[PDB]
């Protein structure tokens, strides 16, 4: 059988880039976004816009 | 216009001989629990074209 | 709108020198209206619509 | 601002779950919380276990 796809949730390399609107997270935690429909999602990829 | 009252106006867009709207068609009035209460049915005539 | 009156309870609190002040958990049972976007079936047999 | 004033516009909210490996990958670099993960448990970047 196939029980499930598991994911390795360890954080990785912190790489500097020098932009202004770029955030990273050093430990546990997720950014929290809403969509156009009101669905609430969670993320780790910090690269924003305007 | 005010809280829990709206006014709907009509226009006939597919013909150029339409009267300019000077009188609103009808008012809609609500509850304070957001439910429609009064003035929801109205008899409207269109314009005419091609006979 | 009809004004909301509600019973507010500070139960299960403590005063025991926990560094600074902090808020652990707030809960209330009201919601603005919405629409259905998805449904699913969990493992215990419950149909859950978000 | 241009009259030597500072204005806060909001604070970025982190959130973490009591159970990972229960999140569902839902497209792009984006997850989604369901059953077998729990409630959101959201806060700020300083205190807690964030």
């Amino acid at each position: 059988k196939v029980a499930g796809i598991t994911q390795d949730f360890t954080d990785g390399t912190t790489t500097n880039t020098g932009r202004g609107l770029d955030v990273a997270i050093s430990q546990n935690g997720f950014f929290r976004l809403v969509d156009s429909n009101g669905s609430v999602f969670y993320s780790r990829n910090g690269q924003f816009k305007l | 216009t005010k809280d829990n009252e709206w006014a709907v106006y009509t226009h006939d867009s597919s013909d150029p001989a339409a009267t300019a709207p000077t009188t609103a068609s009808t008012t809609l009035k609500f509850n304070e629990n957001g439910i429609l209460e009064s003035g929801g049915t109205v008899n409207i005539t269109t314009g005419t074209i091609n006979g | 709108a009809t004004a909301a009156t509600f019973s507010l309870s500070f139960l299960n609190s403590m005063q025991q020198n926990t560094g600074a002040n902090n808020i652990v958990a707030t809960n209330q049972n009201g919601y603005k209206p919405g629409d259905l976007v998805s449904y699913q079936i969990n493992n215990d047999g419950t149909v859950v619509g978000n | 601002y241009s009259n030597e004033q500072e204005q806060v516009l909001g604070q970025i909210v982190l959130a973490n779950f009591a159970n990972n490996e229960g999140l569902a990958s839902q497209g792009d670099n984006v997850w989604a919380a369901t059953q077998a993960s729990g409630v959101a448990l959201l806060g700020t970047a300083g205190s807690g276990n964030f």
